[PDB]
Parts: C-alpha cells; structure tokens; sequence
C-alpha cells in the first residue's frame, strides 16, 4: 500500500511545479538518503501553483519519515520555505475532498 | 488541542496562531550579571497584555543568575537555553519550568540518567526544540538527532515531562503540530507520545 | 554496539582524518542524517600503514553501514575500494580475529 | 566458496582473482546484425585459455540476435543486457544463462510476475549488477535500489535463479563478496539467500 500526503507550501514568493517536484528530492535525499529514499519510495504527484498546494506519494510504513523530511526543509532555489501537511490518505480521492476542496481542485 | 511552547518573533508568534491552539511567546534573555528587576519586570508585565501566556529563557553561563531570577518568582514560565552542563544542571536543580535543549551545540546529549531523575523530582520538562535542526548542516542534523534520541530514552524512562516547540526566532523556522510531532516521532516516540509533547503536556504547565 | 574492521584499497595512501571524514558522507548519502542517527557510526582507529580500520555501529544497523561504505568510490578526488574484513562484538575479538593480520 | 560471476576488464578481473573463488571474464559484445562466427568463435577460444570460464554478454536492440546467437551453441556463458523489454522478454524465452539487469537505463523494474514464471521454467537466471548503482547519482541510485527491490521480491517468489555481481568494467567498479551480499542484504534478501547469490547458484551455472 501507499499513502498520500496533501501540503501546503508557504515562501517568499510562489513556486512552480518543477521546484516542488526537485526539492521533494532532495529533502528525502539528505534526511533518508538514497537508500531510505528507496524504502520509502517518495512521488510527486502533483502541485497547484495558484493555492500552493500539492499531493506526494510514499509507501504507508515511511509517511512520517517523509513528513519529517519535507519539515526539515528550509531553502529551494535562495528563496526561504515551509512546508505544511495538511493531511494523509490512503486514495488521491479521499485525499482532494478531505484537505484540498479548499483550495479548491 | 496542540500548543505552541516556545516561539521568539512576533512574526512567528501570529504564523503558529493559525495552526495552533496556544502559542506562548518567549522573551530570550541573555546574562552575564543579575537584570534590573523593575525594567524586566515591566517588560514582562506588557506581554502578558500584549500576547497573553509569556515565557522567559535564560541565556546565560552564570548558574547563579537561574538561581535568582527563579527567587524574584516572577508571572511567567521559566525557561533556561540548555548546552552548558552547569546551566543544564542547575537548571533542573532549582525546579525550572523547563530546560531548553539540553544539547544545543554540544558535541554529547550533555543528559543523563542522574539529570533524568532530578528533573522527574523537580517536575522540570524537557524543551525538544526544532531550530537548531533546520540551521544545522546535515552533519550536525544527524549529531543532534542521535542527541535526542538518547534524551527521549531517558526521557521516557524516568516520567520526565517534555514537549516538542520549534523555538522560532523566525517565522521561517515556524512549523505545524503534525510537522512537529515528526520530529517526536522519528526521535523514537510512538505516536499517542508526540501527540501529548503538544497536548497533555503542555496543558499541564501552563 | 558492534565493530566492523575494513581495508581500504586506493590509488593513495590515505590518512586518518580522511576516512574519519569519509565514513560520514557514505552513510550521510546512503541513510542520510536521520537513518545516520538510527544506525549511530563512529570512527575508532585507521592504521596507515597496513591502510585498516574500526568503525562502531549500532547492532541492528550493520548491513546498512557495510551497504554505505561498498556504495563509495571516492575521497577527495581520488578512487578508493573499501573492504569489510569482518564484524565482532567487541575490538578485543575485531583485532584478534582480523586486525592481527595487518598490525596491530 | 564463492563465485564473480561477471568482469569486464583484465585488470579488474585479476583483482576480484583476489578475493574470489572463481572469477568468470565476460566478453562486452555490442550488436545490430550477426557477427563474423570465426572472427568470434577464435576470439572466445583464447579467452578460455586466458581466463578458463568465459561468458559472452550480448548488448543489442535486435532480439532475433539472441535466438541467432544461443543456436550457435557457442562455448560459453550467455548473458543479456537487460533494459529494453523485448530483449528482457525473448532473452527469457531463448533459455539463455542469465539476464543482467532488466531495470538498466529504465523508468521502471523492466519485470514482472509473467517473466519471473518463464525464467524459472526456462532456467534463466537473473544478474543483480552493483556498476549501474557505482556510476549512478543519488536520485539514481535511489531508483535503481526500488526496481531491484519488486525485482528480488519477484525472483524470490518463483524460485528463479539469481547472482549478486560487480559487472566491473574497471578495477575501481570491483568490490569482495561480503561487499556485494551488503546489495543483496538491503535489496531485502536474507544472509543465506544474499550468500547462495554468490555460492549455491553460480556454481549450478558454470
């Protein structure tokens, strides 16, 4: 099984979907390295750069592990970040109607 | 109900208002020789209007300014900057609210079983402060980390209270309660754990 | 805790201060800083001389750091081969059973 | 007792002569049509003499050239570069040694519950190659170590034939056999299947 998590993304600026899609590689790579990185088995999925918000993938038993990650994130491309984890779920589906109607998808 | 221990920047402090319940905001003191009690006082005074639950950190190397500040018995939890094993010490000896990072740029978790079982005594907590993390290169993130892995085994081993806080000097450094409980988590702590390092904890003390 | 002593086959000498370095890059791009915390390595020794060494690590994470130390290649721009002569409980038995080889 | 079971390079393979039992040279052949089967043949008879156990490695778009090859019946080992999917599919079919990393410069595994079925009746072993990981970056090493994974989960599940190797193409890519059961070992293989990858199966092979 995997598991998908829905964040937030607050910076300097708005950040487009090829920034997002490296930097998930990349907090990954440092905090678990490529063989964590591998166990894990992160994916972007994909990100609204009108909300900046976005959905990644991992397999169940690594999500905290991935969240840590993206937290102990700081910098992509000079310009200062948070990440914020709006929730997990099992399915894209449950996912977009619990935390990212919002935003709205 | 998650709660926001210990942030350091206006600017943090109304960022963690969104995603927390309870946010205290913490005036860093740094000492070499006692404070003017009626200036700190004052200024204390004003935070509690300003942002209501106010904390005070002690930067200092001087163990004896905890042992006096502690005496004036001021409106506001006492916190201490951890690092120095004088200040760690003393700290949990004189019953502080809270001892901040017990680690901070030591090249050892500078905590151990002894320091465990005072704290527990005393009822001081624990301050598992993110900061430091996010400015470290990743060299120093995994020093740290195995830093606070050892606290957190001792931690629990002994009831010692603790709670985990971003120590946010900036709003960039500000992070949420599920991204906060991560850190908790990936230290060692089972879930219903990290949840109460933001819950019941934290409740307690203030 | 367990001890793994390991050759290490390069064009160069090497010296301490290298791989002490060295084994914390191989485990810092390998399981990175959190996984580096889990498994706990440390440096103990490096003989020049006969080009052996110690590394400490927790008990369950051994294949992970064997795993690291294989996946190098490289230190400080020149190409290296580290070799796991074995692991054992304690550096009395390390140095006996595959260190006495060598030294020590 | 244990087995290299592919080296690419004189210098390489005499220092795998090191720390192996037996070291098998392979002979790196690049194709797009039939080659000349005297030129290759008398090229093959003086590896034998030079090196004892040989193995041609075929690397090629055209699967035809493998069934092509194979009915030669040549005196040596067929392996197969993996990564194309045809030549995955119909290297498995022909019944050939070994197929060497069917995930090579792909987007995915390369394989899947069926070609596990048909190596395992065809006898065709799978090649765990260590080089592609050595010459990777992070985000490929990364996944290469994830198709490896479903690949030994697979190869585990129907019984099929498999070796762990360097594939060095230069001394620098060789590493001992407790250096390449580390692969095995995280891949998710346990210590007696990591040490039959080396021992038990490549023996049945040559």
């Amino acid at each position: 099984k995997n598991r998908y998590i829905a964040f937030q993304v607050i910076g300097e600026r708005p950040f487009k979907k090829d920034e997002i899609k490296k930097a998930v590689w990349e907090a990954s790579l440092s905090a678990l390295g490529y063989l964590g990185s591998a166990r894990a088995k992160p994916w972007f999925i994909k990100f609204d750069e009108k909300s900046q918000t976005g959905i990644v993938r991992v397999d169940r038993k690594h999500v905290e592990e991935l969240r840590f990650a993206l937290t102990m994130l700081t910098e992509i491309n000079g310009s200062k970040v948070i990440f914020r984890t709006l929730g997990v779920s099992g399915t894209i589906k449950r996912l977009k109607r619990k935390f990212l109607a919002e935003y709205g998808w | 109900y998650f709660v926001e221990m210990d942030v350091r920047d206006e600017e943090a402090h109304e960022l963690a208002s969104d995603w927390f319940d309870e946010v205290v905001f913490t005036k860093k003191l740094v000492l070499e020789d006692p404070p003017d009690w009626g200036s700190l006082k004052e200024e204390l005074k004003e935070l509690r209007g300003k942002y209501g639950k106010v904390a005070l950190l002690l930067v200092t190397r001087k163990p004896s300014l905890i042992r006096e500040v502690k005496s004036r018995n001021l409106k506001a939890l006492l916190y201490v900057q951890g690092g120095d094993m004088r200040i760690n010490r003393m700290a949990i000896e004189s019953g502080v609210d809270a001892l901040i990072s017990p680690w901070f740029g030591r090249k050892d978790p500078g905590f151990d079983h002894t320091l465990a079982g005072m704290a527990a005594r005393r009822g001081v907590a624990i301050g598992f402060s993110l900061s430091p993390l996010l400015n470290a290169n990743p060299y120093g993130r995994a020093q740290i980390l195995r830093f606070m892995m050892k606290t957190w085994q001792l931690v629990k081993k002994y009831r010692v209270p603790r709670f985990i806080t971003s120590s946010a000097e900036s709003r960039w450094e500000v992070r949420g309660p599920r991204d906060l409980m991560s850190l908790g988590i990936n230290i060692g702590m089972e879930i219903p754990e990290a949840r109460a390092s933001l819950n019941f904890y934290p409740r307690t003390i203030v």
